[PDB]
RNA sequence: AGGCUGAUAACCUA
RNA sequence: AUUCCGUUAACGAACGAGACCUCAGCCUGCUAACUAGCUAUGCGGAGGUUCCCUUCGCGGCCAGCUUCUUAGAGGGACUACGGCCUUUUAGGCCGCGGAAGUUUGAGGCAAUAACAGGUCUGUGAUGCCCUUAGAUGUUCUGGGCCGCACGCGCGCUACACUGAUGUAUUCAACGAGCUUAUAGCCUUGGCCGACAGGCCCGGGUAAUCUUUGAAAUUUCAUCGUGAUGGGGAUAGAUCAUUGCAAUUGUUGGUCUUCAACGAGGAAUUCCUAGUAAGCGCGAGUCAUCAGCUCGCGUUGACUACGUCCCUGCCCUUUGUACACACC
RNA sequence: UUGAC
């Protein structure tokens, strides 16, 4: 068989695309990586070193398997239940500055570019990428 | 073009199966049923095949919808569609009596794989927060 | 008698024997009475008197993990802690699990118990629902504020509970509860 | 009710219990090598890791919150 | 002494105790099928049924 | 996995503080008045201390530039809304205070409500709430 | 020449709704003209619930009050003087018509 | 005389009917209090079903 | 002081 | 079920119950859809080996079609069929088949006679009484309704490892939405910002746009039985948003502070299946404010299939010095 | 006699 992005688990295809992303040396990271949470809804900081590349590798996978998302749209993703204390959870969105970053930089690698439509959309190169390295990973 | 498009429900769940002449394919909204989610979850969905065994399925190839519902219940309408789908074409492409040997198999095992379960969430009512739990009362 | 099914795709029901006759008609673990796949089906056993026997007894055990009430209805998870739960016993054991599953709930069921008070006799049915339910709550108790998991704990419950040694919660509780029975004969 | 302590890094004496011993365990857990060797579950978790770099212990189940492990050789 | 005995259920005489929870059956002996007795039952039971009796000395009062 | 040397230390001294050393580092610096989880942790990224070790495994010099980056924040780049101390009321500096100096900050703050007879002042010098909150039925411990 | 004309009827009445989008549906057929529909959209179902009593004393019962709105969507195909001969037939009480030209 | 702000707020708004300023119904422009709504509920076309 | 009682006494708990 | 069969000094009727109406469950049958889709086909992108295969995007009022969606009309269950039990009865138990075999589930409606039950503070419903210009009318400014030794009721969050945290991953339903004024409602997309929030271009008066629309859960890692990374009260500093106005913190952020609480005495509530419980969502209120209420779905059990012991209710017989009726 | 107990 031939694998695409659909044949393998997500998991694994996002630690091997993740780890292709920090290999290639294109994007280039902000000063704020170390320092800020991925939302209010957070206590702490990403346990992960190298949380932006995986959260990169996580976002291309989502808009080669649908186009037209922005950046509100992946900061509903992305969020999750924020904790009030004595208060019921509710839902809360993830950061917009995170999410905008991350997309300006894979459209710079040219991954993705904008929909007519509204949003970010996968090129043809994007999709090229994604489907060679879920191509490589071991069948597990 | 010898193809069949049954459905399976569970709760709000409906999964449709389009079952057609092929090779063995089977896959739901595009990604093979070998990764169904969630895992443990994946022998349910499987029964169907483990049930009839790979080679009734070896001269056809189902591709699969599901919506609505959530994890378990799409697992449910999907397990339901499959074996729906295969006995309205042995029925309809490759014979009666084949028919009715795979069905007496699914039905000995379990009736729910060909009859969808009727049970549905029961509506709330006022003086509590349930369908049938009360809000506590008190007397002094 | 033999079948293809597996239990997890990994235990077998062939050789698995229910040696307890009030309580035979009350398990099903063999081969010949339905067995599953999976310890996960949405059945509706609650629709008629004595229907819940029929429902496969690692799927009853698998409910009654479902406690306290910050676990109502996380049953991927309480499936979960039994598939380990079953492994660990194939390890200690060197027996198949489903084996060690129904010599637990045999020898942890009380025979007879106190009403009003004195001594009535147990139906089979009964003595099944409270085996499995002394067995949960065993595996519940060593597990809370401990190192160790539910799983390796619920697995000890069965091994002792299954050979018959007092080391089980389940087997002091049926002892007690049959002590009680007996001074009030 | 007493409190446990649980060394966070070995001595060079359980270390070698933990080279010696624990091989031969059935059931290998954190919590089982926790209560065992009284370390702490997270030692036990990178230990568990040295033991199957070392070979001396393989995998039966392998999952977030349980981890299974066994004797390589049986006996 | 008590010697543990098993014995099937013959017939259901009627729900008893002061709530109801207490079942009066009639049981006949499986090593002996000539002998029957009265037994006060907890729990669901029905005709056919197997029960196990730490002691068979005993015998329920009718409508106890 | 790594047996424990002889330098390995068990109580650490910190700012007045008794530090854990059978703590990770990142959690071993919290029982300082000042520092929480947050500023714990982007105080050891900014010292380069590897925060999968335990506080009684870091060496002196280590532990010492941890101090260094609680008491320059600025210098190494922690941004303004990351302290605890923003643009003081008398000196309009932004600073992170910890241990003591956090114990003066509070206690200057409370006695300059009540000097002016501050409402808020007040109500900390009855001993009452102070945020608003019905006092009818809730905090009775007295 | 020939454009799609788009009908939309409204109405609490089911009943009334459907007499009128039948009168349309024959009265375009016996004409030959293309006919698209009717298409009914989902009904919304306005609700509201409020407190029984006027006063709060007694136990707090509610009444669902529930007010239904049927839409239906005819697509005929000819030109709008045509349309226009046959919406003018007299209308059921309750029943708004609305003619427009689809923009496609 | 009637300087204060009235752009918002129960003061604002008033059942259409009597006049009341208290429980109005606001939802569809209703712009009803909750006892002269239920009075007239059956002419204005809501109806209990269930 | 709380609980039990429509309420009081009795009773039960702290 | 005062539901029926029968009995019978009654006969024949009227209400309530049932019927009924709404929602839900079955229909590969009917009607028919560019505001809902599917299948096929054409073109294009990517992967694998030019055909071919896998996958995605776009197009076609002359591809076809209605399985999935919507909503009209109908059909479908009657306990029909089998066994047994009951009086020839009325009916009941078990069972096949069946979407469904508890009046299939859940509601709405709902008799006679009552209560000095609640409401004059919903009403341009209202009698009498009071007040009516140093007003109990009305409006404006400010404060109060929230004030805190204490007692009680409905709740929310917890005491952790069946967990918290950080990743990765992933599936609902009910519903709601604007005066267009630069723009007053729901808001996509782009940009700026760590967050909170701001700017710009727009869509939608709506199966058309928001809506490509949740959480618990799943998954990997860290933590390791320590009031601990459980818990998040109390409190300091500071930033932003709503408003004419935020102090007695409106609310929302950031760092810091880090209380009780280790499962709860006597007592006591709710609940029999898609139910309990857990999990979030919409709506009402609303400039701003939800720990509340009314609905919605998601995950999904234990136990019972009884009894009159407790608390009550219905019918019959019986006792009564009670009739304001055993308070 | 009817109710209530
Ligand atoms: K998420
Ligand atoms: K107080
Ligand atoms: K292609
Ligand atoms: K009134
Ligand atoms: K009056
Ligand atoms: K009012
Ligand atoms: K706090
Ligand atoms: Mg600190
Ligand atoms: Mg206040
Ligand atoms: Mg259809
Ligand atoms: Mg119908
Ligand atoms: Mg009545
Ligand atoms: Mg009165
Ligand atoms: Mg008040
Ligand atoms: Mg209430
Ligand atoms: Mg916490
Ligand atoms: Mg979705
Ligand atoms: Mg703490
Ligand atoms: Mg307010
Ligand atoms: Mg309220
Ligand atoms: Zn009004």
């Amino acid at each position: 068989p031939a694998r695409s992005v659909k044949d393998v688990s997500p998991h694994d295809f996002v630690k091997a695309y993740a780890a292709h992303l920090k290999r290639s040396g294109k994007l280039e990271l902000p000063e704020w990586t170390d320092i800020v949470k991925t939302g209010k809804l957070k206590e702490l900081a990403p346990y992960d070193p190298d949380w932006y590349y995986i959260r990169a590798a996580s976002m291309a996978r989502k808009i080669y398997l649908r186009g037209g998302i922005g950046v509100g749209g992946f900061r509903r993703i992305y969020g999750g239940n924020q904790r009030n204390g004595s208060r019921p959870r509710h839902f809360c969105k993830s950061s917009g500055s995170v999410a905008r970053h991350i997309l300006q930089q894979l459209q710079t690698m040219n991954i993705i570019d904008f929909d007519p439509k509204g949003g970010r959309r996968i090129t043809s190169n994007g999709q090229r990428d994604l489907d060679q390295v879920a191509g490589r990973i071991s069948a597990a | 073009v010898e193809s069949v498009q049954c459905f399976g429900r569970k709760k709000t769940a409906v999964a449709v199966t389009h079952c057609k002449r092929g090779r063995g394919l089977i896959k739901i909204n595009g990604v093979p049923i070998e990764l169904v989610q969630p895992e443990i979850l994946r022998y349910k969905a499987f029964e169907p095949i483990l049930l009839l065994g790979r080679h009734r399925f070896a001269g056809v190839d189902m591709r699969i919808r599901v919506k609505g519902g959530g994890h378990t219940s799409q697992i449910y309408a999907i397990r339901q569609s499959i074996a729906k789908a295969l006995v309205a074409f042995y029925q309809k492409y490759v014979d009666e009596q084949q028919k009715k040997e795979i069905k007496d198999i699914l039905i000995r095992y379990d009736r729910t794989l060909l009859v969808a379960d009727p049970r549905r969430c029961e509506p709330k009512k006022f003086g509590g927060r349930g369908a049938r739990s009360r809000f506590q009362k008190s007397y002094r | 008698p033999h079948t293809d099914v597996l239990l997890f795709n990994r235990w077998s029901y062939d050789g698995v024997q229910i040696a307890d006759m009030s309580v035979e008609d009350y398990i099903t673990a063999t081969a010949n009475k339905h067995p599953t796949y999976m310890p996960h089906t949405a059945g509706r056993y609650q629709a008629k008197r004595f229907r819940k026997a029929q429902c496969p007894i690692v799927e009853r055990l698998t409910n009654s993990l479902m406690m306290h009430g910050r676990n109502n209805g996380k049953k991927l998870m309480a499936v979960r802690i039994i598939k380990h739960a079953m492994e660990i016993i194939h390890l200690l054991t060197d027996q198949n699990p489903i084996q060690v599953i129904v010599d637990a709930v045999i020898n942890s069921g009380p025979r007879e118990d106190a009403t009003r008070r004195q001594a009535v006799d147990i139906s089979p049915l009964r003595r099944v629902n409270q085996a499995i339910y002394l067995l949960t709550t065993g595996a519940r108790e060593s597990a809370f504020r401990n190192i160790k998991t539910i799983a390796e704990c619920l697995a000890d419950e069965l091994i002792n509970a299954a050979k018959g040694s007092s080391n089980s919660y389940a087997i002091k509780k049926k002892d007690e509860i049959e002590r009680v029975a007996k001074a009030n004969r | 009710k007493e409190k446990v302590n649980n060394m966070v890094l070995f001595d060079k004496g359980t270390y070698d219990k933990l080279i010696t011993e624990a091989p031969k365990y059935k059931l290998i857990t954190p919590s089982v090598l926790s209560d065992r060797l009284r370390i702490s579950g997270s030692l036990a978790r990178k230990a568990i890791r040295e033991l199957m770099a070392k070979g001396l212990i393989r995998m039966v189940s392998a999952h977030a919150s349980q981890q299974i492990y066994t004797r390589a050789t049986n006996t | 002494e008590s010697v543990t005995k098993h014995a099937i259920v013959i017939k259901i005489m009627g729900r008893t105790g002061s709530r109801g929870q207490v079942t009066q059956v009639r049981v006949k002996f499986l090593d002996d099928q000539n002998r029957f007795i009265m037994r006060n039952v907890k729990g669901p039971v029905r005709e056919g049924d197997i029960l196990t009796l730490l002691e068979s000395e005993r015998e329920a009062r009718r409508l106890r | 996995s790594l047996v424990a040397n002889e330098e390995f230390q068990h109580i650490l001294r910190v700012q007045n503080t008794n530090v854990d050393g059978k703590q990770k580092i990142m959690f071993a610096l919290t029982s300082i008045k000042g520092i929480g989880r947050r500023f714990a942790n982007i105080a050891c990224k900014k010292a380069d201390i590897d925060m999968n070790k335990r506080a009684g495994e870091l060496t002196a010099a280590e532990l010492d530039s941890l101090m260094v980056v609680v008491a320059n924040p600025r210098q190494f780049k922690i941004p303004d809304w990351f302290l605890n101390r923003q643009k003081d009321y008398k000196d309009g500096k932004f600073s992170q205070v910890t241990s003591n100096a956090l114990d003066m900050k509070l206690r200057d703050d409370l006695e300059r409500l009540k000097k002016i007879r501050n409402h808020r002042g007040l109500r900390h010098y009855w001993g009452l709430r102070v945020r608003g909150q019905h006092t009818k039925t809730t905090g009775r411990r007295g | 020449m020939i454009h799609k004309i788009r009908i939309t009827l409204s109405s609490k009445n089911v009943k009334n709704l459907e007499k009128v989008c039948a009168d349309l549906v024959r009265g375009a057929k016996d004409k030959r003209l293309r006919v698209k529909g009717p298409v009914r959209m989902p009904t919304k179902v306005l609700n509201i619930t409020t407190r029984k009593s006027p006063c709060g004393e007694g136990t707090n019962t509610w009444d669902r009050f529930e007010l239904r709105v049927h839409k239906r969507v005819i697509d005929l195909f000819s030109s709008p003087d045509v349309v226009k001969q046959i919406t003018s037939i007299t209308i059921e009480p309750g029943v708004e018509v609305e003619v427009t030209i689809a923009e496609s | 005389w009637n300087a204060h702000p009235k752009n918002y707020g129960p003061g604002s708004r008033t059942c259409r009917v009597c006049g009341n300023p208290h429980a109005i119904i606001r939802k569809y422009g209703l712009m009803c209090c909750r006892q002269c709504f239920r009075s007239n509920a059956k002419e204005i076309g809501f109806i209990k079903y269930r």
